[PDB]
C-alpha cells in the first residue's frame, strides 16, 4: 500500500544538472527484498531503466547513461534522488521512481516492478 | 517423608511457574515474588513457564543461577528512579508480557523510548551506597526491523555503554528479521553484574536501552542451593532435603 | 534490450498475443519475465510476473507463458479498456533489468 | 569557558540559501550532555528556537521553520552550521549558536542555553 | 510559545517581578524553566536555570519560582543596569524548547 | 562489490551479526585470507535464516 511520488523542475537547461526527488510513503524505503528504481519514459518511446538505489549496497546504473548518473537517499525526509549530469535534448523524459522487488516473500528470487509513482515531465532545453 | 520442607526451620523459595529471570526481572506473571523474605533454598520448576516473556536471552545466566545459591535473603533497592527520567518516554511495553490484555512489560525495568519525536542520550548512574554488593540487570533491545527501530528510537546507529571500575561494556542493536516466539520477531537481551561496594555505575545510551529501575542488594549470603522440583512447600522440618521428600537419619550412607 | 511487435490489434472479445523475443541471457536463462500495462496519462501497472502469475487485483483474463527465448502476453476477452501499450521485462546475466521495445495494443 | 563565534554572509538575496557558521573554541563539540542550538532574534521581536544539532544522533528542529532547516557539523573544524532555504524578509535576524545543556553534572536532566556566541545580523532582500 | 508582559516596570531600589504563563505542557510538568537577560547589543545571559538555581557569577538579587502553570522571575534591589529584555524558556511534551515572548524592563 | 558488509544467521535461539576482518596476514596454503565457519543445531520445526 506504498505510495510514491516524484517531484522537481519540469525544465532544466541544456548541460545542466537534473535533479529529481521521490517520497515514499506507507512503506520504509530501506528493506532488504528491494532496490529504488529510476525510469524514464521519452515520449514516444519505450521504458529506459536509469538505475537502481541499493540502500544496504553499492548503486548500479544503466551502463549508458551510467557515467552521467548518481542516485542517492535522504533518510529523514524518506526520500530517493536522481542526479543527470550534463543534460541535453535526449533526456527529455517522464520520470519515474518504483519498488523494484528481488526477493520475493516465499523464500526465493523475483524480479518486478511493483509499485510505481505518476510520474514527473521534465523539458530539457535552451 | 514425600515432603518439601522448611530447612532449618527457613521455608524455601517457591518460584510456582516463574524462573529466575522471570524473578528477577519482574515477569507482570511473577508479583507474587516482588516482596521476597528469607529463603532456605530456592524451588524451581523444570522448564517455568513464567520467564522471558518478551522473548530474548539472558548472558551469564547459569554463572547468575550459581550467585544466587549463596544468598539466601536479598534486599530490593530503588536505583535509578523511573521518574528521573524526563525528556525521555518511560510507558513502553508489548503485547508479550500483556496483563489484562493491555500492554506491558518487566515490572523492574523500563523500557525508555522516543520523547516526542526525540530520543536524547540516555544517562544516569549509581554509587553503592546500600552497605552491600548489589546484583544490577539491563539489557538491550534487538528490533525486528528498520522501522520498529525509528519508531521506537528515533536514532539508528544506537549503542549501550555500561561501565563500573571492572566492567567495561559497549554494545550495538541487531536489527534482524527473526522467527516470531511469543508473536514477536524481535529479542531482547539481558545482562547482569555486581556492584562492588562503594563503586559506581554509569550508563549511556543513545537507543534501545532497557534500563533497570532496581538493583539486588545481597543481605545474608549462607550456604543454599536450586532444587529442582514440582511440588510445593508441606509445613515440616528438616536438616536434609532431596527433591523427592526430606530425610531423617542418622547413618552414614543413603540411597 | 528485448524485441517486442510494435503493434498488434484484434476486436472485442478476442484473444491476442504479444511476444517478446531476447537471448539466452535474458529470457531463456531465466523464470523472471514480468509484463506491464500501460494507459497514457499514467504509470505502468505490473500485470504479471515471474512468467505466468498475477498480482493480486490483475483480471484473469492476462495469463502468460515462455518457451526457449520467446515470453508471451495472453489477453483473452479482449476489451475496449486493454487498449494500452505492453512492455516486457526480464533478468538478466549481467545483473541489472531488460525492457523490450514495446507494443500498442489497439482494440477494434 | 567556551567560546563561541558566529561568522556568515550579513545579505543574502530573497529565495537563497543562507549560510552560516559557528567555531568552537575552548571546548568541544561533542559530548553527551549537550545539543547545538541556533536560534534567532529579528528586530523588534523575541527569540526564536530554530533547531538543534545532535551529534551522536538525530538532529531536530522547529516544525514551523523545518522544512527550510539544515543543521551540520564539521569535526575537522570544531564548527557548526545552519543553512535556511529559500530565504525571505521575515528572515532578517539576529542569528546566535549556543550550548544547549540538557543533562547536568548532578546525575539529573536539567534543561538551558548556557553559551551563546554573540551572534551575526543578516539582511535578506530584493 | 509562552506568554511574558510586554512590558513592566518600576523605581531604582524597588522589587519586581516579571511573570511567564504557559499550560501543563511546558511549565507545569517540568521544573526546567529557565530565565535569560538580554541588554541590547549582547547576546542573552542565562541568569536562572531549574526554575529558581543561578549560575555562578550571577547577582543574588535575582531568584525564581513557579506555582501551577507560571513562572516568575523576581529582581530586588532594582538596578539601572537592569534595563534589558527578559526571556523565559521551558522544556515540553514534544522535546524541543519553548520561549517567551519577551518581556521588556525599564528602571525609572 | 559492497564493502561495509555483515553477515546475519537466526533461529528461536541464535542471533548471531559478523562482519569481515580485512588485514593482511601471513599466507596459509598459499593465501592470506582466512574463512571461519561456525555452527547451530536446529530444533525440530524451528526456521533458521540467513541474510
Ligand atoms: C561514592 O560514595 C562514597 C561514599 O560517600 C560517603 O558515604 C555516603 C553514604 C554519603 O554520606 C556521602 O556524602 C559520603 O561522602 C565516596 O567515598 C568517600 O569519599 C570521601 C571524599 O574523597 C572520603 O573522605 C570518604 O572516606 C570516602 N568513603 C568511603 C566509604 O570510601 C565515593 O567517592 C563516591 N564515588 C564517587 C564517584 O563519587
Ligand atoms: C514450520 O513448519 C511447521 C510444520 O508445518 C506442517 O508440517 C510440514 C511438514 C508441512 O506439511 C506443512 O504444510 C504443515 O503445515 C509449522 O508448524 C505448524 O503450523 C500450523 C499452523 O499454525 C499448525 O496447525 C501445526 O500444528 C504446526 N505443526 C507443528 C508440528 O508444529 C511452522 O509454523 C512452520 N514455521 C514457520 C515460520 O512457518
Ligand atoms: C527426626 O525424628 C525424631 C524422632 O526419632 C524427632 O524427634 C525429630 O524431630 C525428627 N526430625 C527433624 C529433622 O526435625
Amino acid at each position: 500500500q506504498v505510495q510514491l511520488q516524484e517531484s522537481g523542475p519540469g525544465l532544466v537547461k541544456t548541460s545542466e544538472t537534473l535533479s529529481l526527488t521521490c517520497a515514499v510513503s506507507g512503506g520504509s524505503i530501506s528493506g532488504s527484498r528491494y532496490y529504488w528504481a529510476w525510469i524514464r519514459q521519452p515520449p514516444g518511446k519505450g521504458l529506459e531503466w536509469i538505475g537502481n538505489l541499493y540502500y544496504s549496497g553499492t548503486n548500479f546504473y544503466n551502463p549508458s547513461l551510467e557515467g552521467r548518473v548518481t542516485i542517492s537517499v535522504d533518510t529523514s525526509k524518506n526520500q530517493v534522488s536522481l542526479k543527470l549530469s550534463s543534460v541535453t535534448a535526449a533526456d527529455t523524459a517522464v520520470y519515474f521512481c518504483a519498488r523494484h522487488v528481488y526477493y520475493s516473500d516465499t523464500n526465493s528470487y523475483t524480479y518486478f516492478f511493483d509499485y510505481w509513482g505518476q510520474g514527473t515531465l521534465v523539458t530539457v532545453s535552451s | 517423608n514425600g515432603k518439601l520442607c522448611k530447612l532449618n526451620g527457613i521455608p524455601p523459595l517457591e518460584l510456582g511457574d516463574c524462573s529466575i529471570a522471570g524473578w528477577l526481572l519482574g515477569n507482570p506473571e511473577c508479583d507474587r515474588l516482588l516482596s521476597v523474605p528469607e529463603w532456605s533454598y530456592i524451588m524451581e520448576k523444570e522448564n517455568p513457564r513464567d520467564g522471558l516473556c518478551y522473548p530474548g536471552s539472558f548472558n551469564d545466566y547459569e554463572e547468575l543461577k550459581h550467585l544466587l545459591s549463596s544468598v539466601k535473603h536479598f534486599e530490593k533497592v530503588k536505583i535509578l528512579p523511573k521518574d528521573r527520567w524526563t525528556q525521555h518516554t518511560t510507558t513502553g511495553g508489548s503485547r508479550a508480557c500483556a496483563v489484562s490484555g493491555n500492554p506491558s512489560f518487566f515490572r523492574n525495568m523500563v523500557w525508555l523510548t522516543k520523547k516526542g519525536s526525540n530520543y536524547p542520550v540516555a544517562k544516569g548512574s549509581y554509587n553503592n551506597t546500600s552497605g552491600e554488593q548489589m546484583l544490577i540487570i539491563w539489557g538491550v533491545h534487538h528490533p525486528n526491523d528498520e522501522t520498529e527501530q525509528r519508531t521506537l528510537y528515533q536514532n539508528v546507529g544506537t549503542y549501550v555503554s555500561v561501565g563500573t571500575s571492572t566492567l567495561n561494556k559497549r554494545s550495538t542493536p541487531d536489527i534482524a528479521t527473526r522467527p516470531k516466539v511469543n508473536g514477536q520477531g524481535g529479542r531482547m537481551e539481558f545482562s547482569w553484574t555486581l556492584l562492588d561496594m562503594w563503586d559506581t555505575i554509569n550508563f549511556e545510551s543513545t537507543g534501545n536501552l532497557i534500563a533497570p529501575e532496581y538493583g539486588f542488594k545481597i543481605s545474608k549470603r549462607g550456604s543454599s542451593g536450586i532444587m529442582k522440583t514440582e511440588g510445593t512447600l508441606e509445613n515440616c522440618e528438616t536438616k536434609c532435603q532431596t527433591p523427592l521428600g526430606a530425610i531423617n537419619t542418622t547413618l552414614p550412607f543413603h540411597n | 534490450a528485448l524485441t517486442q511487435p510494435a503493434s498488434v490489434s484484434g476486436s472485442p472479445g478476442q484473444s491476442i498475443t504479444i511476444s517478446c523475443t531476447g537471448t539466452s541471457s535474458d529470457i531463456g536463462g531465466y523464470n523472471y519475465v514480468s509484463w506491464y500495462q500501460n494507459h497514457p496519462g499514467k504509470a505502468p501497472k505490473l500485470i504479471i510476473y515471474d512468467v505466468s502469475h498475477r498480482p493480486s487485483g490483475v483480471s484473469n483474463r492476462f495469463s502468460g507463458s515462455k518457451s526457449g527465448n520467446t515470453a508471451s502476453l495472453s489477453i483473452s476477452g479482449l476489451q475496449a479498456e486493454d487498449e494500452a501499450d505492453y512492455y516486457c521485462c526480464s533478468f538478466t546475466d549481467n545483473n541489472i533489468p531488460a525492457f523490450g521495445g514495446g507494443t500498442k495494443l489497439t482494440v477494434l
